Formats: C-alpha cells, structure tokens, sequence
C-alpha cells in the first residue's frame, strides 16, 4: 500500500525511479512511462538511478526511447550507478546530469556467456564484440572523451566519486544541498 | 565371507536376499557348478527371502528342474512370493521347514509403464498369461487343485509350518 | 531535489 | 487485471476461450460458462480452441454439456488443436467448424499409466480399451468417416493442415480473411 | 475473476459444484452452502458431481447434512464420479438422481494406511472395518441391492456407464438432451 | 472465493466453524469471534466442530474463553471430532451438545516430543504429566465419569459412534433430522 | 475476508493481540498500535498475550514503549505465555495483570548462538551476560522478588499455573468468570 | 577384522548390529559351521543390539533351538526386544549378563503399508498372531505365566541385571 | 490490512519506520517518503530505527537524502540499531537524536565478499578501503570524536547502552517517560 | 593400518573415535584377546575422544572391570563424556594424562522421541536412573563424594591436567 | 602408497592433510613406532597443511615433547596456524623451511554451539584460556616476548622464509 | 596401476591430474625417492594438467630446484597455469613439448572469503605479493624480461609449440 | 440442465 | 441445524 | 472473427 | 473479558 | 513519543 | 540341518 | 569371559 | 609412553 | 621418449 | 633433504 | 512514437 | 546344460 501510493504520487510530478537491476519487465515499464509523460512536450522528465546494472538490450531500449522524444531528461544518481545504470545516467540531456555527493559510479564493460558449436560460438563472439564497440563509441560521444581513451579506461572496472565523475565528464554537476 | 565358502563345499546354497538378476545368476551358476560335480549327490537350498523379481524366479526354477541331482529346499524365517514357489518347487519328499516358519503366497504385482493403450493391452495380456502359468506351475507341484488356488491366491495368504504341511506346499517340518 | 529537479 | 478484463468482455460478447491443457478446473469453468450462456435459447455459442489436450473425463464432460443444449456451438481452431482439443473442435455442430489457414490439428491415441496387482491392472485395461472404442466411435460418427478407417488412422499420431482437415471431414470449412 | 463470478451467479440458481477431491475444507464449504440454501424450505438443491473421491469423514459430513434437511437434493453426475463421489451421487433424493450419457461411475472400496504398535494397529483395523460395513450397509439401503450383493460387487473396483449404472440402481434416470 | 462471504453470512447467525487442526492462529480467531459475539449476553453461540485435533495450549485457551462468558455454547459434531476436537465438543453447556448420526468421536491421549539435557527433559516430563492429569480431570468433570474410569479408558485411542458416545456421556443427544 | 475485520473491531475497543512469536515485524506493528492508541491519554490499553516468546530486542522495544506512555496497560494471558511472552505479561501496570485459570506461564532463560574468532565471541559473550543481568534485574523489580531469588529460579525453565504465578508475583490476580 | 575371526575359533559369536536378513544369515551360518565340529562343545554368543526384524529374529531362534550343542548367551551393554528374546532363548541354567547391562522388552512395532482394507485386515491378523506367538514363546522360556507377560509387555519395560535375574530372563549375573 | 492502515496513519503524522535490514527496496521507499514529506519546508520529519544493519550504498543514499532536505530530521532509536542503523541514527540533526532507555547500539565495521582475478580483487580492495575511510570520517564528523579514536574504536564490534552512547556522542539525549 | 597392528602387540589400544556400537565391540574384543594372550600383564589404553553413546560406555567399562590384569589408561589431547569416565575408570593409582590435556565432564544428553506420554515417562525415568548410576559409579572411582558430583555435573565442567589430578580424575600427570 | 612407507623407513613423516583426530592419531602412532627403535636417531617431519583442530595439534605437540629423540621439522608449500605451531614446536636449531614457503599465524577460530547463556559463558572462558595457552606456548618457542606475539596474533599474519627466520619461527632456511 | 609403476622404475613421473595437496605430496615423495638413488641420473616429468593450487605449485617447484639431479620436463596435450610454470621450471636445455601441445599462461585466480575490511586487505596484499613473486620467478626462467612478462600475463595467453619455443618457455620441440 | 435441473 | 441450532 | 463468428 | 478488561 | 517527537 | 539335510 | 563362558 | 606406560 | 628423454 | 635433514 | 506511431 | 551345451 505504501509503495504504490508513494510511487504514484511521485510519478504525478514527472519522476521515474529505476531502483533495481535492469531487465525486460522494468525496461518495458520505464518505456511506457516515458511514452506516457511524452504527451506533454514542454516539461522535463526526471529520472533517478540506483541500480547495479542489467541486460544490454533492455538498457538500449530505454536509451533509444529516452533520446527519441523532445522532452529533456534530467538524470540524478543516488547510491550506486553501475554497468548499464551509469550508461543511462550519462545518457541524459547535456548540462542536466547530476549525482549526490556520496554516490558512486562504476564503469563496467559488458560480460556474458556462450555455449554451442564452433560456428555458433564464433557468431556470438562477433556479435558481442560489435556490442562492446557500440557501447564504447556511444560513451565516447556522450562524455566527450576520445574513443580510444574510453576503450583503454573500460578494460577493467573503474570506480568514480562524484567529483571524479564530474571531472571525467560523466556528470555535469553535483548536488550540494537544497 | 569365509562361512559361505566353507558351506559351499557341503552343497548348501543360501538365498537370503531379494530375487533379482545378479542373485539368480549366482544361484544358477552355483547349481551348474555343483551338478558338474558328482551328479549322484543332493543339493540343499536354504531359503530366507521376501521375494523379488520374476525373470530371476523362472530362471532359477528352470535351472532346478533341469539339474539331474535331486534338490531339496528348507524354509528359514520367511518365504514369500518367489521364495514360496522356490520352496514348493523342490523334489517331492524333500521339502522341509522350521517349526516357526512363515510362508506367504500372493499373486504377482507389476507396474506397467505409461503409454498408449496398445502397449498397455500387450503388457496386461502378458501379465495375465504369466499369472496363469504360475498358477498352473504351483498347482502341479501341490495336491490342491487349480480352483482351490483360484480362491486362495486372489488375496495374500499366510501359512505356518503345520498349515503349509497340510496344504501341500511342504512335505515335512523339522523338529530337532 | 528542488532546486532544481524539481 | 487487463487479461481478466479482456476475457470478461469477450465472454460478455458471446465468446469462450480454451487456452491450456484440459483438466478438472478448466473443464468445470467451461461447463459453467456454457450453462450460463444457455439461458438464452436463440443466440449461438462460440468456442476458440488452442490447447494440446488433457484428461479424457474432463473433455467428455465438456462434450456432453456441448451436446446437451439447443444452442449451436461454433468451434474455431487457432494455433494448435491436439488430443482432446481436436475432439472438442470436431464436436461442434455440423457446418459450423472452422480453422485458421495456419492452424494445425493432431489426432492422438489415448494414453495412461497403470499400477497395482494383476486384477486391478486387468480391470483398468478393459476400462481403457472401452474408452478408446468409445472415442473412436464418437469420432467416426462426427466426422462421417468409417469406423475401421478412423481406428486405423488413429493407430499413431497424425498431423493435419487446415485443408487436409477440411478434406478429412474434421473441419467443415477454413476461413481466409474477414 | 471468471471462476468466482460464474460460481456466484450459479449459486444464486441453487446449484452447487463439487469439482475436486473431497477433503476437509471443501466439505465445510459445501456444508455451509447447503445450510445457507436450507433457509428456503421448499426450493430443491441441485448438486453437480465431478470428482475422483476423497476422505471418508468429509464425505460423511456432507452426506449427513444432505439428508438432514427437508430440501430435496438432485444429484447430476458429469465426467467422473468415483469413490466418495459416487456415494454422494447415489445419496440424493430417490427419483432425482441423473447422469450424463458419457459419464463414468466407479464403485471403489475404502483404502487407508496405518502405523504404530500392535495394539494401535489393531484398534485402527476394527475402526476401518466398521467404516467398511457402515458404507456397505448405507449403499445397499440407497441403491436397493442386498447387502451381500454389494459386498461381493465392491471387493474390487467396478466401472459403470450411464445405462448399466441406471439399471444397477445407482442412478434413477439418464439425461439425453435439454 | 465463496468461502469468505459464506462464512461471514453464517457468522451473522452466530455460527462458528472449527474445520481444521487447532493451532495458535485458529485459536486466536475463535477466541476473538467468541469475545465479539459475547457483546449480546442473551443469545447462544453455536460451534460446529470437524477437526482432528491440535495443540493443547490453544485448545485450553478456547476452552477458557468458552467457560468465561455467560452465553451458552452449543457444540455440534460433524464428520470427525478427535483429540482437542472432542474435548471442545464435550466442553459445551450441559444439555446442549449434539452430534450427527454418522459422526465419529475419538478419545485420544496427548502426545509430544522432548529434547535437551537430562535435567530439562525431567521438567518437561512432569509438565506433560500434569497436563495429562488436568485433561483427565476436566474430562471426568464434564462427562460425569469417575477419574479412574476416564484414566483407564484414555490409555489408548478409543472410537465412538453417535449413540455410544451419547451413552458414555460425551454427548447429550444425537441429531436425527431437521 | 474474514479474520481481519474481527481484529479491526477489537482494536476499536483498545485491545491488542500478540498471538505469534515475537520478531521485528510484529514488534514494530505493536509499537505502532500502542503509539496510535496513546493519542487518548485517559483510556486504558488491553494487551492479550498468547505466544512462546521470541527475540530479546523486539520484546525490549515493546516493553519500553509500554512504560513510555501515560496510558495504563492491562495484560491478560490466555493459553501460553513463555520467554519474552511472560516478560511482557509481567511488564504490565501493577495491579492490572491477569491470567485465565488454565493458562500456563513459563519462566525461560535467554539463549542464543555465537560464531567468529576468539575476540568476537568474547565480546558477544559479555553482551549476552549483560542482557542476562538486565533481564534478571527488570524481572526482580517488576515481581517484587529479590535479585538472588530470581536469578536462582531462572537457572532452568520453570512452569507456573495461574495460582502459582499469583503467589510468586508474576500475576496480580486470576479471573474465573465474567 | 582379525580379532573377530580370532575369537571365532574359540566358538564365540558377536551380535553387535541390528537384526536383519544379512546379519541373521551370517550368524546362523556361523552357528551351523561351529556345530559341524564336535557337538559336545558349547557355542557362546554375546548380545549387544537394539533389535531388528522379527523374521530374522525367529530364524536365529530356530537355528539355536535346532542344534544339539548347548548355547551360552551373555548380554553385553544393552539388549532390546529381539536381543532380549535371543538372550532369554539360551540353554536353561547357563545364560548370564553383565552387572551394568540393560535389558528392554516391548511388543513388536510394525508398519502396515497402505492398501485395500482386506489387505490391512490380513496384515493386522498376521501381526496379532506373530505377537501372540512371541509372548507364548517368551513365557515358555521364562518362569512367569503368560498373563504376566501380557500385562508387562503392553508398554516398554526396562530391567537391570538383578531385575532380569529375579524376573527369570537371566539365570545368573557375573561379577568378576 | 492492519499494518498498512497503521503505517499510513502514522505517516500522516510525519513518522517513518525503518524496521528491517536496509536494502535497495526499503532505501528507495525511505527516499521517496523523505522527498514527499519535504514538500513542507517547515515541519520536521521524525524517523524511528529498529534495524540490524544492511547494505552500504542504500544507507548512503538515505543519508544523502536526509542531508539534502532543509527539514530537520529527528531520529529515535528503539530496540536495536546496528551497522547502517546506528550510522543513520547518528546522522540526524544535532540536538535531535534520541534513544529509549533500553535501546542498544552496535558500532560495526563494513564487511563484504570478493571474487575474481588478481586485478579485480585489487580494485575492489581499494574500493572497500576507501569506503571504510569515508565512513570513519563521516561518523567522526557527526559524533565529534577524532578520526583516530573512531578508527581504534571501530576495529572490532562495540556495544553501547543509552547512557554510554550519550556520553560517546552517538546520541544527544535519552528520554525516560512521556 | 600397519602402525595400529604393530602397536597391538605391546598391549596398547587406541580409542580415537566416537563411542558407538562398532568401536566398543572392537574394544572389548581386543580386551578379551589380550586377556587370552596373557592374564598377568597389563593393558594400556590411550584415550582421545569427544564422547559417544552410553550403552557402549557401560559395555567397555564392565569389560575393563572384568579383566583381571590392571588397565593402564592415559589421556591424549582431549577426553569428554564417555572418554572422561572411561579414563577415570582405570585401575587405581595408575591413570595418567599429558601436560596439555583437556578433560571435560558433562551431564548425559539424549533425545526422547515423539510418543504417548506414558512412553516419555518411562524414558525419563530410565534416563534419570542412568544418570544416578553413572554418578554413583563415577564417585566410586574418585575421592569426591556424590553430592559434590551433584554440584559439579549440573553444567559442563572443564579440568586441565593439574585440575584433574587435584580433583581425583587423574592419579598422576606425565611430565617427560 | 609405496612411496610413503618407503620414505617412512628413513624416519620421515608427512603431514599433508588437515589436522583432525584420525591424522593426529596416525601421526603420534608413527612417532611412538619410531621411538620403538634406537632413541639416538632423529625424526624428520615434513609439514604442508592448512591446519585444523586444536586438540589434535595439542596432542601431536605433547607427543613431540615427550619423545627423547630430537625431532626436526621442515616446512614447505604452506603452514597455517596448526601447521605453524607444529613447525615452531621442533627442537631448537632444527627447524627449516624451503625458500619459497609460506607461513601463516592467526588466532584460533571456533563455532560455539547455540545454547543456554551459561553454556556459552563456559565455552567462551574455555576458548579464551585455550588461546592464552597457545600464545604462551608460542612465545616459549620463540625469541619474541609474549606481548609482541599477542599484538601480532590479533589478525592474520603472513611471513615468508626470511621473515620467519628473522621473527624466530625458523632456525635456518635451506637453499640447495 | 601396473604401467604407472612400470614407468616409475625408469625415473618417469606423470602429472596428469589437477594440482592439489595430495598430488603434490605424491610428486615430491617420488622426487625424493628418485634422488635418494644415484644423483647422476636425470628425472623426467611428463606434464598434462590444467593447473591447480599455488602452494602445491611452489612445493613441487622448489622440490625440483632442491635436488641435485637434473630434471627434464615434457609437455603433452596441454599445460595451463601451474602446469605451464612447472614446465618452464625444468633444467635449462631440457624442456620439451609435442608438436600439437598447447601452453596456457594466466595470472592466478583467487576467491577471498567474506570478512572485515582488514582481513580483505591482508588477503589482497598476500595475493598481490604472490602474483609478483610468481611473475618474477617465471621471468627468471625465461629469456623475456619481467616487463614483457607482466604485459603478457594480464589476460590469458595461449601459445603453441613453436610459439613457446620462440618465447623461451621451451628449449626444443619433439618431432619424431 | 433444464429440464429438469433446473 | 434448526431445530434447534438454530 | 466476423464474418461469421461473430 | 468484562469485567474488567473491558 | 510526545514530548517531543511528536 | 543333518539329519537329514544334510 | 572365562570363567565360566568360556 | 615408557616410562612408565609401557 | 628416447631419444632423447629417455 | 640431505644435507642435512636427512 | 508519434510521428507516426502514434 | 550338458547334454548338449556343453
């Protein structure tokens, strides 16, 4: 009773919560909410990220529906923003990405597992490599860093404090206080 | 163990486990080994078993029937299902039991695997023919007629030493 | 979170 | 629930679904719905079949309650109609059985498992044989094929397209477009 | 939502469904429904049976509350009526028991399991034999067959179609059409 | 489901079911219902019992609640009444206890499991013996039998039909018809 | 459905049930109910105890919120009151603690399990001993017994009837009838 | 293992496990092998077992009663129902027990599998007859009347060395 | 329905419960409730803690939300406040932190599990060390103790009652009665 | 293994596992074999065990008492429950322990299974009598009186080498 | 296997498993067996173990101390707490380690059972006394004072060959 | 089995399983036994294993380093992690591989359990030191400098026979 | 089922 | 169940 | 499905 | 439970 | 908890 | 079992 | 066990 | 363990 | 493997 | 391990 | 998604 | 099985 009520009353203020690992169901719900709030094209949409990551395809669906509409999307990071979470975080409208002072941002290149015959393993291997290159190019475009710099930095997992994230280019500014 | 091997040279064979493929193979191998020896010497089979499989049943019965030396059987503690007809399958005049023996006779139990009705019909017909063969085989080994077995075997029946002697399953009860 | 979101 | 809403409205129109293996619960619900719609003795009933079949007794309860009422029942096969599903599909009133162009029908032989003593196995064996004969006679009566032809074709599983089912007599006609 | 709605709207027509194995909670529910419908002392109560049977005590509770009240109980068998199901079927008001043409009725003999010391096994054995004799006498009284005839017939499971069950005394008449 | 509103409508007539093993939850429900119906002090409270028994403490709480109020409690046994069930059955107001003709009453002796060191096991042993003695004394007081007669009769499980339970003293009278 | 409106209407009479082992959830719920009923500072609050006890911390939270408020709390024990249950029972306002004649009260010494290195096990050992001393002192303060008497009687589990509890000091008085 | 066989050449038999088919077969094979030698030498058996199946129990009892040589039986540590009746089944006047030995007697416990009420009736009558034969044999081997055994067997009964000696289950308690 | 009702009517009084281990879901709920109550910039928000701990990122999200809003947050600890619980308890507005007389506070050191190759283990090791230093500095700033004192005291688990926690600096004042 | 067999010749018996039926059976089998080999030379028992059952405890104790030659016993590392009483059960004046030994005496523990309250009463009386016998027989082998055992056994008690020597469990501690 | 016994005849003992009852029992059985021959020959113990139980290591240590022949220890591969204390328990001047060996010292860890708080108090005092005794004994076999190793034992400490030599746990590190 | 011992008389040792405590102990015992004979005969180690533990790795490595006789190694099938470094640890000029052999080198993988931050820091520092020591010691046995070694080891690297020969892990590839 | 039920 | 309950 | 169902 | 609670 | 919260 | 088997 | 068994 | 056992 | 090992 | 152990 | 869906 | 196998 509490959760549904508070989520409804917050959504009434054009606020979307992403507080769980990204999968198909939550991605579909967020896409539906974004489309619904897209009815009014002159009001910004605010998205709060607290998630340890999720599937690639669902995150890319959310990313595409985020940049499809004219409505500006303002992302706020609280707690943890890792893997696909930080990718959605940095995908917001330029100049409108913020994080809390103690929020942590984890840059995490994709991981997956494959099985089958040699040809199937091959095909899935080039598909995974193409997906990784796609992610690297998108991150380089969004953050303003050079593509090879992002590729070098994304070889291992990297942790970022709010100020380091601001310096790197993932986040435009840091919420100090109300 | 050592006692089993030592009793082996005395032409004494234990049947103390459930009847199945391995035990039947061992029992019939021992029967063949003993008959390959002096064929004028009897072979004693001590039975203490709650029954078991069926193909093992028939294999051991046929092996006993084929062997020229007379084979005597002694009930021991309990003889049920397969063990009952092994005990009753000994040569006439050489079936024995202990005073506190416990003999059980019951019709065969089976579980036909699931499938389309043609397979179940085939399996059920085979089970019925098997049951008919067993009632005939037990009838020819006992004084009771076929119909008496028809009333008796429909449910489980339990006989003691004196009851088995009167019925005809055994020939004599051991006293001392 | 206003200002400025909301 | 949205699904409950759409089933409620479609039942309100005239329609009854069957989209899972036939068991006691779904058969009871379908029998209740048929009895409820039987209140009007003029409007016909429509039954949509998409199921891989189920228990014989539940299917026969549904068949009997279909045959009981004056209201004509029109069966439409969509997707898969197998085992008791195709029997119910063929159970519809003559001239009012239809299938979609890509509908697929499977004629199947009854199967069951048995256990117990010899006498119980016997009794259940004649019961299963009687059930099989009953089903074969009913199918021969409904489809118009000769009894030995039906019992010969039902020896093994047989697959049917829409046009093959129409030719065989299982289906009166196949629809193409609205 | 469908099942509850249809069951409610059928209950307003004084129709009771028994479409599952008989146990404690369903027996209490059916007893409550029978008592509720007993408020009107002239309208009869119609009970539909489709069940493979269940516990002895619950069935006897339903039986006692069935012949407690003045209201006539009309039993209709659909699908399968076995073990306690057929007992409840034949327990209806004389001249008001019916079955569908393809309904199967199974006369079955009680079965249970026992555990404990010798004295406990004994006591439960006489109790179970007394239950057997109670059932045999009750069904002999209801059907019209003699006690030993029922006892010999009930030694093993017995199957019945509509017509042979009708002539055996289990069922007064068989339904044909609406 | 039908159960909720049928139970509410029956409770509107001062009817309470005990149709499951006795534990803490059902005991709390029954005590609350008894207290609620105790608001009117001139109407009887009717308790229908069909249960195989349960924990001693919950049954004793229910018994104390029954004995506390001035409202007369009429206990009717249907189906099975065993262990704590028959105790609550015989705990009703004198002259106001009834059973159905085919109801079974099982006089049962308490059983429990013990664990721990040789000193804790002792204490739990005398506690269990004291509970046994109190149960025997209460049964003797309620049924009119002597202490030693109840003690010797309760050594093993004992079964009673309606009439011999009436003769024993467990039941005031047996129901015949409406 | 049923089982909740009774609790609502009993809470409307300032009655609180504790019918399950004491854990965090039930402790928070009872604390909230106590604070809610504390809005009116002149009407007493009645707490019914039937539980085998639970965690120490939850019971202590309930205890502290009981003696925080001005409202006098009256404890009634039915069935079983053990471990934390009897502590809450005896924690009531002096002169306003009662038990039913057949209720049982178990004085139980706290128990727990520890794991880890030597230092961690040490620290948790002194914490458990401090909790033991705290409980003994509080019980002695509430019941009027001396520290030595309580700490010697609580070495092992002890059982109490209503009258034994009254004599000891755990219960002010025992009720018989309304 | 080596001490077991080494004690075995001294006509000493251990019964240290639960009674079942395998142990009964092994122990009675040992009995037969030991009596195969001169029957003028006693066979000593030491009992330490919590009991077991009744059929194997009866098999061991019968094979003890059949052989001519007298049998010493000595309780050691603890002897439950089947162990108790084996211990009481020794040759009269020559059955002993240890000072701290524990003897326990209780009526047989059984588990009738679920099934047809006729099958349950047959199994229940068999259990009743088996138990009745059990106390008949126990009263035969003891000095107490059968009715006394009936009263004392309805629950578990535990006796010490002196209690067993007084009751008649034991003829002598060895001290040192 | 009781728990939801009481929680709603308490939330209408600007009271928030944290009565379970801190994870993502409860952290999101607390953040949403804090933002919702932040609509009025003059009324303080009261937060009650009975928790055994939880995750780090969720607790830091809650802490950042508490620090961001202009409304004063008054923290009350009852029962147990450990790990993240005591951090949130001491994170309240100065002069507005309280505990019940029998409240128990546990100062704890962060713990986690690591897996992977040497480089990943290394990176997560510095991340954990940085998190521990962050926590130590924050709690030293909030309580008033020096960094070295906190580091020495937080090496192992430490326990505090109400008064010694007040002396340490974790709690501003302890309440006794209403 | 080879070392156990080699040490067997010098009348040294290990008890390094939990006390149960099989280990106890082996123990008194070896004790009887050593009795047979020579009745005039002592038997040494090295105890390192956490405890075990009680019936096996009493069986080993009675075997030790019955053996005419004295039984040396030394504790090694850790002895509790059955191990503690068995170590205390050695011949007077000839019981030893290592300098870093660890002796534990604790009240017996069991598990009374689910059943009718009469059965639980019988089991409770039996365990209480077992407790009383154990304490009396332990106080017999020590200078401390019975009631002292009452205070000292109600909970677990732990004694080192010097503590055991002073209390009476151990006659002398081995130095080097 | 053959290599183990073959190395055994040259008075070489492996400890390559976790420390528990069976391994420790075998260890001091072999120690006593080697003691059986001339006491002028040293005993070499090769230690590669992640440690284990405390009572077992204490028993092995006591046996090592009781043996008059000097015992030398060689660490190689790894040595955890039990292995570390056994390795440091060798005779002075005869403790060696391989150049790339790893030594680990940490305070004892245990899982005290759930129970009455009095039982937990007793167990906690016992484990504290055990830790104090272990650290005192470790300080005995090293040049470092007791307070130094009490500080160094609070957490896990890992030392290499040279670090162990400097600390005092190893007399010398062998090279070729 | 017979061929293993038969090859064993010819100073040939198989390493065909995962590296752990038992296999390492067997290998080191065999190495010691072989060197106990005339130290002028080489020892051949045939390696086909996917790796294993690191402590056992080091034990076998420095056991090979300690003995005077030259140790030659031959790879078969594959050699990963522990197997690769053991193969590279042979006597210079005496490392061989088959034409289709596979060599895999990768940095150590660890599973550090849950604990406080201090424990994680200690374990992580130990893991880093272990990996640094391993890479330094591998660079010692190869012509490539340490810089190239920790450039290459960061991910998995797989080399064939010719690749291993060019890298410096193998002195010569077996042809026919 | 009318007629005649209902 | 009337008469007489209810 | 009209025409003709519905 | 009145009297006297409630 | 008033006073003073609430 | 002699006599007479064997 | 001699005397007297054996 | 000699002396003196054995 | 001779030549040359062994 | 000789020299010098053994 | 308008234009043009919706 | 002789005769005649073997």
């Amino acid at each position: 009773g509490l959760g549904d009520q508070v989520y409804n009353r917050l959504l009434n203020e054009r606020i979307i919560f992403l507080g769980q690992p990204v999968d198909d169901d939550i991605a579909n719900k967020i896409t539906a909410q974004l489309l619904l709030l897209a009815s009014d094209p002159e009001k910004d949409i605010y998205l709060y990220i607290n998630s340890p990551g999720g599937s690639i395809t669902a995150g890319m669906a959310i990313y595409d529906t985020m940049q499809y509409i004219k409505n500006d999307v303002v992302t706020i990071a609280m707690g943890l923003a890792a893997a696909m979470g930080q990718f959605l975080l940095s995908a917001g409208t330029p100049g409108k990405r913020f994080a809390l002072p103690n929020a942590e941002i984890l840059i995490h290149q994709p991981s997956a597992g494959l099985a089958g015959s040699a040809s199937d393993i091959k095909i899935h291997a080039e598909r995974l490599l193409h997906t990784k290159k796609r992610m690297a190019e998108l991150t380089s475009q969004h953050t303003g860093q050079t593509i090879e710099q992002i590729t070098r930095d994304s070889d291992r997992d990297r942790w970022f404090d709010a100020f380091e994230a601001k310096e790197y280019g993932l986040i435009d500014d840091v919420m100090t206080t109300a | 163990y050592d006692p089993y091997a030592k009793l082996f040279e005395e032409r004494v064979i234990f049947l103390g486990v459930q009847i199945d493929d391995a035990s039947a193979n061992d029992v019939m191998a021992q029967l063949l080994c003993l008959e390959s020896m002096d064929p004028d010497r009897d072979i004693s089979v001590y039975i203490n078993s709650p029954g078991g499989s069926f193909t093992a049943l028939t294999a051991i019965y046929d092996t006993m029937q084929y062997v020229k030396p007379d084979v005597q059987t002694v009930c021991m503690g309990q003889a049920a299902a397969a063990a009952a007809v092994l005990l009753a399958a000994g040569t006439p005049g050489k079936r024995m039991a202990l005073p506190n023996a416990r003999v059980l006779i019951h019709q065969p139990y089976s579980e036909t695997g699931r499938g389309q009705v043609s397979d179940l019909e085939i399996a059920a017909n085979e089970i019925l023919r098997m049951r008919s063969q067993l009632e005939d085989m037990l009838a020819k080994h006992s004084t009771t007629p076929v119909e008496k077995i028809r009333e008796d075997i429909e449910r489980d029946k339990i006989l003691t030493a004196e009851d088995a002697l009167s019925y005809g399953l055994i020939d004599q009860v051991i006293s001392t | 979170f206003s200002p400025a979101a909301p």
